[PDB]
RNA sequence: GACGGUCGAACUUGACUAUCUAGAGGAAGUAAAAGUUCCGUAGGUGAACCUGCGGAAGGAUCAUUAACG
RNA sequence: GCAAGACGGACCAGAGCGAAAGCAUUUGCCAAGAAUGUUUUCAUUAAUCAAGAACGAAAGUCGGAGGUUCGAAGACGAUCAGAUACCGUCGUAGUUCCGACCAUAAACGAUGCCGACCGGCGAUGCGGCGGCGUUAUUCCCAUGACCCGCCGGGCAGCUUCCG
C-alpha cells in the first residue's frame, strides 16, 4: 500500500499547481477589496455597517 | 480633561414664564375636593394646553379622600375635561401600598389569588384582584394553615362570582361606593368561612 | 429639623434585628447608613449549595462573622438570604466586599489576609 | 516603537504579511573624511 | 396650606439622580445628578454628592412656592439589587435639613413577578 | 515564575538545534542562564532577552570573568515591543503568556531563520501541531501550518520545573516555508474564520447562519455595484450558496477534516460567483 | 486645543483644557513659560501681525488682552547689577 | 475656424546679487546652582491556563420567630 | 400608549407527586395512578433474571420557525493592588419552539432485588373509625376549620439493648 500512496502523492501536486493558478484570474480589484467588509467584525452585531463609505483616501 | 464638542450648550432661559398653574378637582365621589394642583405651557399656536393637560394620571391617597378611611389604599385619577382653571377627573384605577402587601405575607399559610373581567351597566370594563390568606384557629397547636387544593378552588369559585355579581349589576358611582370601605372584600370573607377560614381579604 | 428624620431611621435599625445600643449610633452620629442585599444577588445558588454559603458567611459560632466584625468597625444581621449591614459609606464597601467574596466561595482564611491589608493601607479610616 | 499592532489579531497579522510580500517584490560621506 | 411636589430618587450603582416634578409626574420642575457636583468618577454615587444635589433642588423650589414634597425612593431594580443605597438615604436626609416639608414615602422600585437570566453566569459577579 | 532544573533536559534541547558554530542565536527568557551558558561555547553570538532587570545583573556576573563573556549581548525589554535582531537559529523558554504573538512574530520576520526551537504548554503545543482530523486541529494550527513546518521533539514533565506548575509543557520546532503561498491573504482569513465558528458543523450548516448570511450579501451587492451587475429582484443569498457549496462536493464536510487544499478549492469556487469575503 | 506660531516660526504658542497657556521653543522642546488667567477650555488664541499682542479666550466667559514683555524684564534686570 | 492690435500673468535657460539656518570640531572665560475540591459536555491565537450550561460536598449555622395590654 | 420574546418571585416547607431523569400563574378537556375502605370477584395466576425492549439532566449534531434576555467564540478599551489572579463595551454559535439523532453526569445512601424475624418516644402527609367541647353553615356549590384517642401505607426525626 505504501507504492500506492506514493503515486496518490503526485496527483495532490499535480492539482495543487492549476488550482492555485484559476484562483488567479479570479481575483478582484484594489478598490474593490478596500470596500468589503470583515468577517471579525462579526461579533459586533449589526453596529459594523453603520460605517457609510470608509475607503475615500488614495494616492496616485 | 476632555475638551468634548465645539459648542453643544445652548443658553437656556426659565421655562416657568410661560406656564401656567391649574387646579385639579376630585370628583362628588370623596369628600375633599381639592387634591393639589398641576402646571402646562400656555397656547402658543397649533399646540393646544388643553391636549396636553389631558390624560394626566394622579396617584392619590384615599386619606387624602376621606376624611378617616385608612391610608394604605390608592385611587388613580385621570383627567378628562378643562373648564378654565379646573381640570375635572374620574375614576381610573385602584390599588394597595407596597409595604401593606408585603406585611400580609406571611410564611406558614395559604395565599387565595383570582380575577375577573366584568361590565359595569354603563359599559366600563374592569379587571378585579382579589387576594386572602387562610386564618389560625384559637385553640390550634399545629403550626401550620394550609388549605387543600379542592378547597383553594372552592374558594377561589366563590370570590369571582362575588365580584362579578357586585360589579354587572351596579354602575361606576356604586361600585366606587363599595370600593372605599372595601365592602366586596368583607363579603367574601363570611362566605369562605364554612370551606376554610380566612383573614386579610382585600380587593 | 432633622430629628424625626433621625428618629425613624433608628426605629427601623431595631426592626431589621440590630442591637438597641447597636441602633443608637443612628442618633449620635449624622453619617451613619444602612445596606441590604440577598445573597442570591452576587450569585445564582439552591437547596444545600445556599445553606453552606450562610454558613460560610457566620463560620463557626459566629467568629467569621465576628471577624469581619471588628475590622471593618460595622455591625451586620444575617436574616436568612437578607444580609443587613450598619456603618458609614467607606466601611460598608469593606465589608461587602468580603461577605461577597465568601459566598462566591473563597475559603475564609484566604479573606481574612484581605481584609487585613484593606484597613492596614487606609490612612484615613472615620 | 509601537510596531505590536500587527501581534493584535491574525487579521492585523495578514494585512501586515499582504504589505510585506509587496516590498520583497517592489525590491557617514567621503567629504567629512578627506576634508 | 402647603404646595405638594413629587420627588423622585434614583440611587443607582454609580449614580444619584434626584428629580422634582409635579403631581401627575408629567411636568419636570428641577432635575440635579450626583456628577453634576463632584469633578470625579469614584464619588459620583457617594453620600457627599447626594447631599449637595437634594441642596441644589431644595432651594430651587423655595422661589417657586413649592413647600411640601413626596418621595418615591427607587432602585434598579430588574434582575439587579432592590434596595435603595445609602446614597437615597443622604439625599432624603439632606432634603428635610433644608426646611423643606416631607409627604409619605413610598418605595417604587421595579419588582418583577418573574424575570430573565441576570447576568453573570454561574459562577457570580462582584468579587 | 518558572526555572527548568534538569541538566539533562537542556542538553537534550541543544542537541536538537544544529547550533553551528557561525550562527547567531536569539535567546528569550535566560533566566538564571543554564541553557544561556552551554549555548555561548557552541555559538557565535548569543543575544538574551530579560524584561526583568535583577535577572539582567545575575547574567552579567555568571558570564564574567569567561572567556564566552565577550560573545553575550542582553537586551532588556519586550521582545513583542521591538524587532528582533538578526539571528541564525532561536532557541528559547517562553514565557506562556506570549506563547502566540511571539510565533506569529517569527514568522514576520524577514530575513529568515533556520529553525527556531521554542518551550510551549502542553494543550498549546498539540495544537499547533495538530493534523486533520484531530480534535485538537483548530485555527491555529491551519495558519501555523501554512506559512512553516511544525514538528513535535519532546514532552517535559511538571518536575523539572521549580516551581512546579499544574500544566505539562513539552518541545516544539518552528520552520518557515520561504516562500509563503502566493495566495489572498485578507481572503483566505475570512474563509477560516467563519468555518471555525463551529468546527464540528457541517459547511451547509455553517453558511446557514444568519449573521453571515446578511454579511455575504452585502459584499455581494458592493461586487455588482462596481461591475455594472444587475441583481433580480428575488435574489436569495441562501441559495446561491448552497448551489457553490453542492458545485464543490463540500457541502456535508466538516472543517475539523479539511486540510489547507481544500480550503483553496472553496475560496476558488465562492470566488467564481462573485462572492469575496476579504 | 490650539497652537500657534510666534517669532518668525521659532516658538509655539498653546492652549489647553486646563486654562493654561504655554510658551515652547522649537529647538530646546521645552516650555518658557506657563500663563495661568483662565480657569475652563480656551477656545480661542490669536495673535496681531505685529508679535506685540496676543488674544485668548476661553469657557468662562472672560476675554484677555496679552502684551509681550520680554523687552521691559531685560531692561529691569540689567538695571539692578 | 482665421488675422491684426491691445493689456499681458506664468513658465524655460545663463550671469550677477542679499539674508537665515546644518553638523562635526578648535581654543578660552566665568559659576559651584541644578537631576475550595470535582463530574459530564462544548470551545479558546497575551494559554505557568481561561470560559459557557447543567450537576455533587467528598466545604466552618451566628441571631429572631405561637397568640397577645 | 403600542409591540415582541422569555419567565412563572414573595406564599415555598427537608412538605407532595413520578420508574428514574425530573415536576410550580387561572380555567377547561383527555387518559393514567398510589394509599385507604370493602362480609365484591378469580383462584397460585408468583420472585429473580443473561438475551431482548421503552425512557434517560445538561451540553452537542441534522432539517425547519423565531430571536427579548443571557451568552462559549471573536473584535475593541484597559490591565491597581498582589500568595490578593481574569474586568468593561459590542456581542457570533447557542439559550426558545416543532420534528429526527446522540445515551452520557459526584445520573450518591460514593450502599442488588423479593420474603421473614428483630426496641421505645413523639410529630408529619394522605385515607378511614370514635369522640367532651369551640367555630361556620349550605337553592346551586357544598357538608367543613380546630382539639383528643385509635388503625394502615408513606416522607423524615429523637433516643437506644444485643449483635
Ligand atoms: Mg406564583
Ligand atoms: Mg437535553
Ligand atoms: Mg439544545
Ligand atoms: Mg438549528
Ligand atoms: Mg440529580
Ligand atoms: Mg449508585
Ligand atoms: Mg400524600
Ligand atoms: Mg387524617
Amino acid at each position: 500500500k505504501v507504492l500506492q500512496k506514493i503515486l496518490e502523492q503526485k496527483e495532490k501536486k499535480s492539482q495543487r499547481a492549476e488550482m492555485l493558478q484559476k484562483l488567479s484570474e479570479v481575483q478582484a480589484s484594489e478598490a474593490e477589496m478596500r470596500l468589503f467588509y470583515t468577517t471579525s467584525k462579526l461579533g459586533t452585531g449589526n453596529r459594523m455597517y453603520h460605517t457609510k463609505e470608509k475607503a475615500d483616501e488614495v494616492v496616485a | 480633561t476632555k475638551g468634548g464638542k465645539k459648542g453643544a450648550k445652548k443658553k437656556v432661559v426659565d421655562p416657568f414664564s410661560k406656564k401656567d398653574w391649574y387646579d385639579v378637582k376630585a370628583p362628588a365621589m370623596f369628600n375633599i375636593r381639592n387634591i393639589g394642583k398641576t402646571l402646562v405651557t400656555r397656547t402658543q399656536g397649533t399646540k393646544i394646553a388643553s391636549d396636553g393637560l389631558k390624560g394626566r394620571v394622579f396617584e392619590v391617597s384615599l386619606a387624602d379622600l376621606q376624611n378617616d378611611e385608612v391610608a394604605f389604599r390608592k385611587f388613580k385619577l385621570i383627567t378628562e375635561d378643562v373648564q378654565g382653571k379646573n381640570c375635572l377627573t374620574n375614576f381610573h384605577g385602584m390599588d394597595l401600598t407596597r409595604d401593606k402587601m408585603c406585611s400580609m405575607v406571611k410564611k406558614w399559610q395559604t395565599m387565595i389569588e383570582a380575577h375577573v373581567d366584568v361590565k359595569t351597566t354603563d359599559g366600563y370594563l374592569l379587571r378585579l384582584f382579589c387576594v386572602g390568606f387562610t386564618k389560625k384557629r384559637n385553640n390550634q397547636i399545629r403550626k401550620t394553615s394550609y388549605a387543600q387544593h379542592q378547597q383553594v378552588r372552592q374558594i377561589r369559585k366563590k370570590m369571582m362570582e362575588i365580584m362579578t355579581r357586585e360589579v354587572q349589576t351596579n354602575d361606576l358611582k356604586e361600585v366606587v361606593n363599595k370600593l372605599i370601605p372595601d365592602s366586596i372584600g368583607k363579603d367574601i370573607e363570611k362566605a369562605c368561612q364554612s370551606i376554610y377560614p380566612l383573614h386579610d381579604v382585600f380587593v | 429639623v432633622s430629628a424625626l428624620t433621625k428618629a425613624a431611621d433608628f426605629v427601623k435599625a431595631f426592626i431589621l434585628g440590630f442591637q438597641v445600643e447597636d441602633a443608637l449610633a443612628l442618633i449620635r452620629l449624622d453619617d451613619l447608613f444602612l445596606e441590604s442585599f440577598e445573597i442570591t444577588d452576587v450569585k445564582p445558588l439552591k437547596g444545600d449549595h445556599l445553606s453552606r454559603a450562610i454558613g460560610r458567611i457566620a463560620g463557626k459560632g459566629g467568629k467569621t462573622k465576628f471577624t469581619i466584625e471588628n475590622v471593618t468597625r460595622t455591625r451586620i444581621v444575617l436574616a436568612d438570604v437578607k444580609v443587613h449591614i450598619l456603618g458609614s459609606f467607606q466601611n460598608i464597601k469593606m465589608a461587602r466586599t468580603a461577605i461577597c467574596n465568601l459566598i462566591l466561595g473563597n475559603p475564609p482564611s484566604k479573606v481574612y489576609g484581605n481584609i487585613r491589608a484593606v484597613a492596614s493601607r487606609s490612612a484615613d479610616r472615620f | 516603537e509601537g510596531k505590536d499592532k500587527a501581534l493584535k489579531s491574525s487579521q492585523a497579522f495578514f494585512s501586515k504579511l499582504q504589505d510585506q510580500v509587496k516590498m520583497q517584490i517592489n525590491d557617514i560621506s567621503v567629504h567629512k573624511l578627506k576634508l | 396650606e402647603n404646595v405638594f411636589g413629587v420627588c423622585h430618587i434614583f440611587a443607582s450603582f454609580n449614580d444619584t439622580f434626584v428629580h422634582v416634578t409635579d403631581l401627575s409626574g408629567k411636568e419636570t420642575i428641577c432635575r440635579v445628578t450626583g456628577g453634576m457636583k463632584v469633578k470625579a468618577d469614584r464619588d459620583e454615587s457617594s453620600p457627599y454628592a447626594a447631599m449637595l444635589a437634594a441642596q441644589d433642588v431644595a432651594q430651587r423650589c423655595k422661589e417657586l412656592g413649592i413647600t411640601a414634597l413626596h418621595i418615591k425612593l427607587r432602585a434598579t431594580g430588574g434582575n439587579r439589587t432592590k434596595t435603595p443605597g445609602p446614597g437615597a438615604q443622604s439625599a432624603l436626609r439632606a432634603l428635610a435639613r433644608s426646611g423643606m416639608k416631607i409627604g409619605r414615602i413610598e418605595d417604587v422600585t421595579p419588582i418583577p413577578s418573574d424575570s430573565t437570566r441576570r447576568k453573570g453566569g454561574r459562577r457570580g459577579r462582584r468579587l | 515564575q518558572h526555572i527548568l532544573k534538569n541538566p539533562l533536559i537542556i542538553n537534550s534541547i541543544i542537541d536538537k538545534a544544529a547550533l553551528r558554530p557561525t550562527d547567531v542565536v536569539l535567546e528569550v527568557g535566560p533566566g538564571t542562564g543554564n541553557m544561556t551558558v552551554k549555548l555561548l561555547e557552541k555559538a557565535k553570538k548569543v543575544v538574551a532577552c530579560e524584561l526583568d532587570p535583577r535577572l539582567v545583573a545575575e547574567l552579567h556576573k555568571r558570564v564574567q570573568g569567561t572567556p564566552v563573556a565577550s560573545k553575550l549581548q542582553v537586551l532588556v525589554g519586550d521582545v513583542l515591543k521591538t524587532d528582533l535582531p538578526f539571528f541564525d537559529t532561536c532557541v528559547a523558554n517562553l514565557p506562556y503568556q506570549i506563547s502566540s504573538p511571539f510565533v506569529f512574530k517569527l514568522l514576520l520576520h524577514r530575513p529568515f531563520f533556520r529553525c527556531a526551537i521554542l518551550m510551549f504548554q502542553r494543550e498549546f503545543a498539540l495544537r499547533l501541531v495538530a493534523k486533520p482530523g484531530d480534535k485538537l486541529y483548530c485555527r491555529l494550527s491551519i495558519n501555523t501550518q501554512l506559512l512553516a513546518r511544525v514538528d513535535h521533539l519532546m514532552k517535559v514533565g511538571k518536575n523539572n520545573f521549580r516551581p512546579p506548575p499544574k500544566v505539562e509543557s513539552s518541545v516544539v520546532r518552528i520552520e518557515p516555508k520561504n516562500p509563503p503561498p502566493p495566495i489572498n491573504f485578507q481572503e483566505w482569513d475570512g474563509l477560516v474564520r467563519i468555518t471555525f465558528v463551529r468546527k464540528n458543523k457541517t459547511l451547509s450548516a455553517a453558511f446557514k447562519s444568519s449573521a453571515v448570511q446578511q454579511l455575504l450579501e452585502k459584499n455581494y451587492r458592493i461586487h455588482c455595484s462596481v461591475h455594472n451587475i444587475i441583481i433580480p429582484e428575488d435574489f436569495s443569498i441562501a441559495d446561491k450558496i448552497q448551489q457553490i457549496l453542492t458545485s464543490t462536493g463540500f457541502s456535508d464536510k466538516r472543517a475539523r477534516s479539511m486540510d489547507i487544499d481544500d480550503f483553496i478549492r472553496l475560496l476558488h469556487g465562492f470566488n467564481a460567483e462573485g462572492i469575496h469575503f476579504s | 486645543l490650539k497652537v500657534a506660531f510666534v517669532s518668525r516660526g521659532t516658538q509655539l504658542l498653546s492652549s489647553g483644557s486646563d486654562g493654561l497657556v504655554k510658551l515652547w521653543t522649537i529647538k530646546n522642546n521645552e516650555c518658557v513659560r506657563t500663563l495661568d488667567a483662565h480657569e475652563d477650555k480656551v477656545w480661542g488664541l490669536h495673535c496681531s501681525r505685529l508679535d506685540d499682542h496676543a488674544l485668548t479666550g476661553a469657557s468662562d466667559s472672560r476675554v484677555i488682552l496679552w502684551k509681550d514683555v520680554t523687552e521691559a524684564e531685560q531692561a529691569e534686570e540689567q538695571a539692578r547689577q
